[PDB]
């Protein structure tokens, strides 16, 4: 929120040349001016027989706003023979890539085309020259002996760089190995000290690099993007690149180890064609000191109010833990097709409050297509959803769209205010601009009121310009404001006081200044950097006794204060900002006395009462919970009463009870603001004598813990009264009650058997699956539906094995699914096979005893029995015509809970499953 | 009587109108002051009132043209006209809502032009072989559907640029294929051929004129093909009265949008025609490939259905593709293409067997429900499509237009219609806020005398402070004890504490955090209910404690969606039919069945259960299912009578039941890969011998 | 296994006539078979062959001449690309 865009820096290179395609700080240590480096691609150069061989151009904060061109080749292209030219390098996008150390700097051309010295070719292997002072050396790592696209040739090495915390290039390039990808990573100090300008394939020693995998990866292009950061407890920084073809289009993300390259973590998109890893950046945006991962998905389409897909694009951000793997939010666009994922480039701690920031680019979005670049700031609790500002590119379309936001490069402070600041490229209208991050100030302000209490038969102050004795008070308005970083000394603040804000336009002042005999006041205050708060008086006479008819009523003073811009640094147009979220006003409020009693002073008794409705509240689901409230005031006039709900943290409060005309409304709002979560209830300003006021508050309760027995509500009023400005605090408990809704259901599969067997005949000694019978199939599901969940449960299964020494229902199988082991008291299919009424009462019985794990709302455990009706047991002699319907029943008991300490009771049931084989 | 408008009413003309869309206006010549003020038509009626001056706006559905629909769409007549009404004129005063209705109809035999989009890269030699004689095949087939019929052809291999052309050796340029000794031709990014003619015959000749090129990497572009084919509609000549199919034949992957920052490409596809008078895609090398929203749009914008013939081995992905870009249908290519004639008859039912309304320019300050009907007179509400159908059948969908508060925007309009669909139904919104008096002037004196003052619709609000129809008081001291009619059920507090009475009046008082507003100072912003903490969920607006939802939301706390997209099954009915559908969410009905969409059933009955409701209704024509006529609409299957029933189907069910004629009937369900699905019933079943 | 192996004529016949390969040990994608007579200008003559399958046939010529037959390997990466080494034989 505190980037000025009001006078940032244009940089404008050549039209046509791309300027401002990549950007980056250049902060060398010889010197102690920094510079910005922009990345020109598709811009002619002095090289002979070049055509847009692209350049890399150093603009100067010196505020000439001047760019030169670094001279990084200077030259042609070298021969392989006469006429037979080695290299190409026209239209080489030479700046495509640009990123700097210190003092070194790394530039790219991804579609410099080779030789390949063996045969006469002409492939994008792509190169790069690192710059270090005076001397510059070629590191084109893809540029090898391995050739052609099952090679390295089509790699375009330098598509994305980057360095690591200690001299090491991180290379990707998305063609290598028919498009799978590559990421090569070398150490600078191996690139400078192992460079032969007659050699033009270098092997590095200590050089990590992606190998060649299975076809299948084929047009996955790895390496089209880059970003180094920690993810695991080595220290050194370690790889990410982005895969946007990788997994079917889906899109990938790739963690590879810094230092043996071996892969560590992985992500995925979860939308096709949404490109997932076009743009990666590794900050902490939590403060956690563990790097976290930020992935873009421009084309991602969520879905509107409609519910039709729209292309916003998404960006995902994944919070490192000590513990593993990650936690990850989505954070949608806002316009379509402004590809909101395009660029993401972390910008230090932008308003010096403690922790990272990071900046979201959407190139084509905003007004005429301009282009919009979103500011999020980062908290204790992860990155803040919301955008604390908003860039709007200045510069109209041309040919091509302006592509501003298309590049940006943050966390480098330019100038000496303190703040790191942000460069966003635009290439479109070939520019680069420079936004300068401006100081941050908190500012608090104090008032009070001297005294809170008016008595209008108390005059004291004599009037200034006749004289007569009137009712005052005093007001004081206190003011202190600091903040980090550059800023001037002393700060010029405008303060403005309104005396009885509340009644205005058309109403009675009721209360004016002594010597300015207004309702109003302005005052010019300078304060000064740290503590030192400093005070001003001007001192509130009150009116005339029965010249309003209004007592009661409060008169609030009002104080709000702004900052008039003035004071600034050196900077030439810098101005501070306030703090992003901090009040510019405060409010007190002075009351006339009114049925205080003889003492004068209003003294109270106030009282809370809540009864139980509610008695039960069951875990595993939000449920009403309503409490009513009891407030009465027994004694003078109690000010500004309010009711205090303190709640705990699985309250997640709701509205008021409006249906009712025994409680007559309320006046409530949740907030939280010093370590305490709860509910504030307005009593009325005054809350005068008698008044029993009831009222309800509702609250559905999310629970926590499973070992809670209860949760915990504690209520009391509060009041400004001197005396007795409180009421007892009075707890109300509902107990935590567990429910579990379990149902066992059954099927049979077929439930209809047809005799005879068409084509069956009697094998003696068969192991076939076809000559015992029809698969008869019986399924048992055990299904927790009620909110609380259950850790241990048995079922039994009966079964009809025999009926007269021989076979009913001949098991083959059985399997499960979910949480749950089985056994059988028999052993299943002990033949080898391979591919009226019948229960297991009066026929033999085989039993399944199975144990059951833990059972939450949404799952089930299930029993499969794969079965095959024993034909020759029918049919033959003593069953030759005859309906039988065999059964089966299962029966399950929960044993357990995982909420001990807390009441169980117990949930038993059965249900039976028929097979029904019949004649006519 | 007390009602609302009547008290808590009483602003103003235009003022009053904004409450409720049932409320009315006064402007009586005289002065009765009382309370005839802004109350209702019944109750303003008894107390006369009304030499038209009872001013209450009513909300018009009113049709401005509607033409019958046809029943053969081919030839003659004049304006085929498969949907009705046309246009009708809405009229909305604010807060208020009215409903209309559509019929949709596919008609018949319709005109259609379908143009193939090949590819032309090498593994397509094969295919555009067979494809010679398969334009006048496909004019006998497609002649049996439709007397009118159109083919175009047009090519696409990728980019011509590095990396994807093969851009060395310089021997090897117009020659691609060089190291394969032999002959091809260079590739081209789009290549439009044959423009769309009735001369079949004219097909067949210029294929085989064409012949096949190559490319290096395996993913080819013919997204910038599909973008080409339908916005050039001039080049390309899609008749604007007919069914426009676009069919696509690939054997691999295709290339998608971002994907040409690796050649160079920086510039984001425009929706726009680039096809010149050389019948060649100019910007192939200098613009990137369209991403699936932007083809999506100009896809429906210009009425062509997409169709993806593609192989075996890229069909699964093709079928995801298509998933995001609704109205798309895939199917299975085979490698040579002999399959694709076929493959067109078949795309062209499931085209016209699905019904769909999209809304296009409509004003967010309105929101539109659904209800919809499709098999005979049972109506599933909040669905704005309908499956399942066959080419003459013919349904209708209820609409409701609901506004918040109303704009002064110049009345603008909108359109609802079906997608692929050239008919369409347009509506014409109007909004009157305010009442006929307003425009009378009067601008200040009038019977409020010196002082300024104002006279508006026979009442008069004057001044900074000055408040009654006299204007006086303006907290001069001033003092009426007010009392009765200041505040409701006398005893009570004063305007209820939230602001305060003068001059009999309430100016309420107190205004910060929101305003309080109201004659009683009743009413207000923020008093609404919350959710999750967040008011009206952030998805409806506050007024008077009571929440008005943006578009597309419901409820009492607006956190309840009208979206039945996530109710959608992937066999295309919502919940599964196993349930109803709430607020984005399936509740399910049938026992023991679970899931978003209801999907999951283990304990429900077996296929041979299910499926013989149909072979009863489908073969035997009766039993259950049969009398509700749905007898097919719910059975799709393909059932035929036949001996044997063997045993090599593979994936497949054998089932046995008893009919009511005690006889054993013996059927089969088995289906090809994501394809259809046939049951196989033995003719001749077991019955008892006499 | 980048190259096909051994083909040798199987079916003794006038034409539509048969031919053999053999097993490349690498994943195939395709077959191109291309064939006519020997020295003259030449009618070059094609068709392709899934890598499923290991026989193909050929319409023309006569029932006995002197031709020249070749098998082309086809890599399953890219658009279209072939191995280094094709096979021939001749009859
Ligand atoms: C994040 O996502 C990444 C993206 O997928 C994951 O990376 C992937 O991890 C896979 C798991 O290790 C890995 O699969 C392994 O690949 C190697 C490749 O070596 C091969 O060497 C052979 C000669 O060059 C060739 O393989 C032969 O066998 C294959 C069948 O597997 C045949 O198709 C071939 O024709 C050939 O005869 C290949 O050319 C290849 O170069 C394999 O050696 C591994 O084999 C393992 O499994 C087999 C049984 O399947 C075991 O017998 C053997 O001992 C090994 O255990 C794996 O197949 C992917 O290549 C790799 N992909 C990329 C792009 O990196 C990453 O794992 C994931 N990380 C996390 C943390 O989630
Ligand atoms: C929108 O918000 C409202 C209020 O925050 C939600 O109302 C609550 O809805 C539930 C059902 O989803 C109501 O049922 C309650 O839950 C148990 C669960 O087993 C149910 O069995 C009982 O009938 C119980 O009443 C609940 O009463 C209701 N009100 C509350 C919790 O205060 C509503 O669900 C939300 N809608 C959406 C789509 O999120
Ligand atoms: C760099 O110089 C080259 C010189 O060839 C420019 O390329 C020519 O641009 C003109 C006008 O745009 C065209 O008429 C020519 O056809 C181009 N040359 C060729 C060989 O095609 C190029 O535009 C210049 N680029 C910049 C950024 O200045
Ligand atoms: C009556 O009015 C006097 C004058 O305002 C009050 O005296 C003030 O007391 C406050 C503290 O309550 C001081 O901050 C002021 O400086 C005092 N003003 C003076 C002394 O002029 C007095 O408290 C009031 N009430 C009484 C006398 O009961
Ligand atoms: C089912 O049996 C297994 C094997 O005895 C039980 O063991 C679990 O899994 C591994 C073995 O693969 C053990 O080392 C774990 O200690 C067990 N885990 C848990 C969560 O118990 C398993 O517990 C049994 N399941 C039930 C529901 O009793
Ligand atoms: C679609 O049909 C539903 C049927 O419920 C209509 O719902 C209205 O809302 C109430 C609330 O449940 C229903 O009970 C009534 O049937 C309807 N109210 C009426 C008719 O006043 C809904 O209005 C219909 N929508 C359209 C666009 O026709
Ligand atoms: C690679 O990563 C670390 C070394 O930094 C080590 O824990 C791991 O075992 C290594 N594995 C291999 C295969 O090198
Ligand atoms: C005063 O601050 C409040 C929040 O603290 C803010 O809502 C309001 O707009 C500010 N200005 C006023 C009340 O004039
Ligand atoms: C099997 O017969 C019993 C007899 O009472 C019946 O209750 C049951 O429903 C039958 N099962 C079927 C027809 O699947
Ligand atoms: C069943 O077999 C057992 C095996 O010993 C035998 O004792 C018993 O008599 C048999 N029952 C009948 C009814 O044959
Ligand atoms: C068992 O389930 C039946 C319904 O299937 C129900 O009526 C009964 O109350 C349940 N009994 C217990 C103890 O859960
Ligand atoms: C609204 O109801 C139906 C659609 O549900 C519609 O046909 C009818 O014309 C409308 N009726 C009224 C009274 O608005
Ligand atoms: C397509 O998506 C489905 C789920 O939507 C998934 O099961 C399947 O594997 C996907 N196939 C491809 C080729 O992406
Ligand atoms: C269905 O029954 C027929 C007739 O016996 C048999 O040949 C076939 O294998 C069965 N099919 C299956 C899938 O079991
Ligand atoms: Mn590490
Ligand atoms: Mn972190
Ligand atoms: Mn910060
Ligand atoms: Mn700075
Ligand atoms: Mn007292
Ligand atoms: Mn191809
Ligand atoms: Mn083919
Ligand atoms: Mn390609
Ligand atoms: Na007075």
């Amino acid at each position: 929120f505190n980037l000025d865009v009001d006078s940032p820096a244009e940089y404008s290179g050549p039209e046509g040349s791309y300027f401002g395609f990549a950007v980056d700080f250049f902060v060398p240590s010889a010197s102690s001016r920094m510079f910005l480096l922009v990345g020109a691609p598709k811009a002619n150069t002095t090289q002979p027989g070049i055509v847009e061989g692209g350049q890399v151009l150093k603009c100067d904060w010196s505020s000439t706003r001047r760019c030169q061109p670094i001279e990084f080749d200077a030259t042609g292209n070298r021969d392989y023979a006469k006429d037979d030219p080695l290299e190409f390098k026209s239209h080489q996008w030479f700046g495509a890539s640009v990123r700097s150390k210190q003092d070194k700097i790394l530039a790219c051309a991804p579609l410099y085309h080779w030789r390949t010295e063996m045969k006469q070719e002409r492939e994008p292997v792509g190169t790069c020259f690192l710059q270090d002072g005076t001397k510059t050396v070629e590191y084109a790592p893809c540029r090898s002996q391995d050739i052609d696209a099952d090679g390295q040739g089509f790699c375009q090495g330098g598509f994305s760089i980057d360095f690591t915390k200690a001299d090491r290039v991180l290379l990707g390039g998305p063609g290598s190995f028919y498009w799978q990808g590559q990421l090569i990573s070398d150490q600078v100090a191996e690139i400078v000290s192992k460079y032969d300008p007659n050699v033009y394939s270098i092997k590095y020693n200590n050089q990590l690099a992606t190998r060649t995998a299975q076809a299948i990866f084929d047009d996955s292009y790895l390496g089209y993007s880059v970003a180094v950061g920690d993810f695991n407890g080595d220290g050194i920084d370690d790889f990410v690149s982005g895969v946007p073809r990788a997994a079917r289009t889906l899109g990938m993300v790739y963690i590879y180890d810094g230092k043996n390259m071996s892969s560590l973590y992985n992500f995925t998109g979860e939308q096709m064609a949404a490109y997932f890893g076009f743009s990666v950046a590794a900050t902490d945006i939590n403060g956690d000191d563990y790097a976290d991962v930020f992935i873009g998905a421009p084309l991602f389409m969520d879905r509107g109010s409609d519910g039709k897909l729209q292309e916003v694009g998404q960006v995902s951000v994944s919070l490192q833990r000590a513990s593993g793997d990650f936690q990850t939010t989505k954070l949608n666009g806002f316009e379509v097709f402004a590809r909101f994922g395009s660029a993401i480039a972390p910008l230090g701690d932008l308003d010096q409050d403690g922790f990272n920031d990071i900046a979201i680019a959407a190139p084509y979005g905003g007004e005429d297509k301009k282009g919009i670049v979103y500011i999020f700031n980062g908290r204790s609790t992860g990155l803040n959803a919301v955008p604390s500002q908003i860039l709007e590119g200045q510069w109209a379309a041309r040919s091509m769209p302006p592509s501003f936001g298309y590049s940006m490069k943050g966390a480098t402070d330019i100038d000496k205010n303190g703040y790191p600041d942000l460069i966003v490229g635009a290439f479109g209208v070939d520019r680069a601009i420079l936004y300068r991050a401006r100081p941050v100030i908190t500012v608090n302000a104090g008032l009070e009121v001297y005294p809170s209490i008016l008595n209008q038969d108390n005059k004291t102050c004599s009037l200034p310009g006749t004289a007569l004795k009137v009712s005052c008070f005093n007001v004081r308005f206190c003011l202190k404001a600091d903040g980090k970083g550059v800023l001037p000394r002393k700060l010029n603040f405008q303060v403005e006081l309104l005396l009885d804000k509340l009644k205005q336009k058309g109403a009675i002042r009721r209360a004016l200044f002594l010597y300015s005999r207004s309702p109003s006041h302005s005052k010019n205050m300078t304060i000064s950097r740290g503590g030192l708060m400093q005070c001003e008086e001007l001192i509130a006479y009150l009116r005339d006794e029965s010249e309003f008819r209004d007592k009661l009523t409060p008169i609030t003073i009002f104080m709000e204060y702004r900052l008039d811009y003035r004071t600034a640094a050196d900077t030439t147009g810098l101005q501070p900002i306030l703090n992003q979220f901090t009040p510019a006003n405060i409010s007190r409020q002075a009351h006339i006395l009114l049925d205080c009693g003889e003492d004068n002073v209003c003294k109270p008794k106030l009282e809370v009462s809540v009864d139980s409705d509610q008695k039960k509240i069951y875990i595993g689901d939000d449920n009403p919970l309503t409490l009513i409230v009891k407030a009465q005031n027994q004694g003078e006039g109690a000010y500004e009463a309010e009711l205090i709900v303190s709640i705990p943290l699985q309250a997640d409060f709701i509205g008021v009870v409006r249906n009712n005309e025994a409680l007559a409304r309320l006046s409530c709002a949740f907030k939280t603001e010093n370590q305490t979560r709860q509910v504030v209830c307005d009593l009325g300003n005054p809350m005068k004598a008698g008044t029993q006021l009831l009222a309800g508050l509702r609250f559905s309760v999310h629970q926590q813990s499973e070992m809670d027995t209860s949760v915990k509500f504690d209520l009391q009023i509060q009041s400004s009264n001197l005396f007795d400005k409180v009421s007892p605090v009075v707890s109300h408990k509902v107990d935590l009650a567990v429910l579990a809704a379990v149902e066992i259901r059954g099927v049979s599969s077929p439930d209809h058997v047809f005799l005879p067997i068409p084509n069956w005949e009697h094998k003696e000694n068969p192991e076939t699956e076809e000559d015992v019978g029809p698969v008869v199939q019986h399924i048992y599901e055990l299904r927790n539906n009620g909110p609380s969940s259950f850790s241990k449960a048995m079922l039994h299964l009966q079964w009809p094995y025999k009926y007269n020494n021989n076979t009913l229902l001949y098991i083959l199988h059985y399997d499960i699914d979910g949480p749950m082991n089985c056994t059988s008291d028999m052993e299943i299919n002990p033949l080898r096979i391979k591919i009226h009424t019948l229960g297991c009462g009066v026929a033999q019985c085989l039993k399944i005893v199975c144990q059951v794990g833990r059972l939450d709302r949404g799952k089930s455990a299930i029993l499969y029995v794969k079965s095959l009706l024993w034909t020759e047991t029918f049919m033959n002699k003593e069953n030759q015509n005859h309906s039988y319907s065999l059964k089966s029943s299962a029966s399950f008991n929960v044993i357990e809970f995982p909420y001990k300490n807390l009441p169980i009771e117990d949930i038993t049931n059965s249900t039976l499953v028929t097979t029904n084989v019949t004649w006519g | 009587g007390p009602n609302i408008c009547t008290t808590r009413g009483v602003s103003s003309c235009q003022q009053c109108l904004a409450v409720s869309p049932m409320c009315a206006w006064c402007s009586d010549e005289a002065l009765p002051l009382g309370s005839p003020r802004c109350d209702l038509k019944e109750n303003l009626l008894k107390d006369n009132c009304a030499p038209e001056s009872i001013e209450f706006p009513v909300s018009e559905a009113r049709v401005l043209e509607d033409r019958p629909l046809s029943d053969k769409g081919s030839g003659d007549s004049s304006q085929v006209t498969q949907v009705s009404p046309q246009r009708i004129a809405l009229r909305l005063r604010p807060d208020d809502s009215k409903n209309f209705s559509i019929q949709v109809r596919q008609v018949e035999d319709y005109p259609v032009d379908i143009y193939y989009l090949m590819d032309l890269s090498y593994s397509m030699k094969d295919d555009l072989w067979s494809i010679q004689n398969l334009g006048t095949k496909l004019a006998t087939q497609m002649r049996k559907l439709t007397s009118n019929l159109r083919i175009g052809f047009g090519a696409f291999v990728d980019k011509p640029v590095s990396p994807y052309m093969y851009i060395s050796p310089p021997e090897a340029l117009e020659n691609p294929c060089y190291d394969m000794k032999t002959t091809c031709l260079p590739m081209f990014g789009y290549k439009h051929v044959l423009t769309l003619t009735d001369q079949v015959t004219r097909f067949n000749e210029e294929v085989k004129k064409q012949s096949v090129s190559r490319n290096r990497d395996a993913p080819e572009g013919g997204f910038d093909a599909i973008m080409q084919a339908t916005v050039c509609d001039e080049k390309i000549g899609w008749r604007n009265d007919a069914s426009h199919l676009l069919v696509f034949t690939t054997d691999a992957k295709t290339h998608i949008a971002l994907d040409g920052r690796l050649a160079g490409i920086v510039q984001p596809n425009d929706g726009q025609c680039h096809v010149g008078s050389d019948n060649h895609y100019s910007a192939s090398t200098t613009m990137d490939y369209p991403s699936l929203g932007l083809m999506t749009e100009k896809l429906s914008q210009k009425n062509i259905n997409l169709i993806f013939a593609v192989t075996e081995n890229v069909v699964n992905l093709y079928q995801n593709y298509s998933e995001l870009i609704p109205g798309t249908t895939v199917g299975v290519l085979s490698m040579d293409s002999s399959n694709v004639l076929q493959l067109i008859v078949d795309a062209y039912g499931k085209i016209r067997s699905k019904v769909e309304l999209e809304v296009r320019d409509l004003p967010e300050e309105l929101s539109l429900s659904f209800n919809a009907t499709c098999l005979n007179n049972e109506v599933i509400p909040g669905l704005k499509s309908c499956m399942g159908l066959k080419i003459g059948d013919t349904v209708s969908f209820s609409i409701e237009a609901k506004v918040r508060g109303c704009p002064q925007e110049k009345e603008k309009s909108f359109t609802i219609k079906p997608v692929g669909f050239k008919d369409s139904l347009i509506v014409q919104v109007t909004f009157d806020c305010d009442c006929a008096c307003q425009a009378q002037a009067e601008p200040n004196s009038h019977r409020c005398n010196n002082g300024n003052g104002t006279f508006e619709c026979g009442v008069c609000r004057c001044g900074p402070g000055w408040l009654g129809s006299q204007c006086e008081c303006s907290e001069e001291d001033y003092r009426p004890s007010q009392q009765d009619e200041c505040s409701p059920r006398e005893g009570q507090p004063v305007c209820s504490q939230r602001g305060e009475c003068l001059c009999g009046q309430c100016v309420c008082h107190s205004s910060d955090f929101g305003k309080i507003t109201g004659k009683y100072c009743e009413c207000d912003d923020f008093s609404c209910v919350r959710y999750k903490g967040e008011m009206c969920s952030g998805h409806g607006q506050c007024s008077c404690g009571d929440c008005l939802c943006d578009s597309d939301w419901t409820g009492y706390y607006c956190n309840c969606t009208t979206r039945t997209d996530t109710c959608m099954s992937s066999n295309g009915l919502l919940c599964s039919g196993r349930g109803k559908c709430e607020c984005g969410s399936c509740v399910c009905i049938q026992p023991g069945s679970y899931g978003d969409t209801c999907e999951k059933c283990p304990t429900c009955p077996d296929a041979c259960t299910f499926k013989k409701e149909c072979v009863e209704c489908k073969k035997f024509d009766r039993g259950a299912l049969h009398d509700e006529n749905t007898c097919n609409r719910y059975c799709r299957d393909e059932i035929e009578s036949v001996k044997e029933l063997k045993d090599t189907g593979k994936d497949a069910v054998n089932c046995t039941y008893k009919n009511e004629d005690d006889c054993v009937v013996r059927f089969q369900y088995y289906e090809d890969s994501s394809g259809k699905s046939i049951l196989y019933v033995v003719e001749e079943p077991e019955c008892p011998k006499g | 296994s980048d190259v096909p192996r051994d083909l040798e004529v199987v079916a003794a016949t006038p034409t539509s006539l048969l031919i053999s390969w053999d097993a490349p040990a690498v994943t195939v994608r395709y077959y191109r078979i291309t064939y006519g007579e020997t020295g003259g200008n030449s009618p070059v003559q094609e068709f392709t062959v899934p890598g499923s399958k290991s026989t193909a046939t050929i319409s023309g010529l006569k029932p006995g001449v002197d031709y020249t037959i070749t098998v082309y390997a086809v890599t399953p990466r890219g658009d279209w690309n072939e191995g280094s080494k094709p096979i021939s034989i001749n009859y």
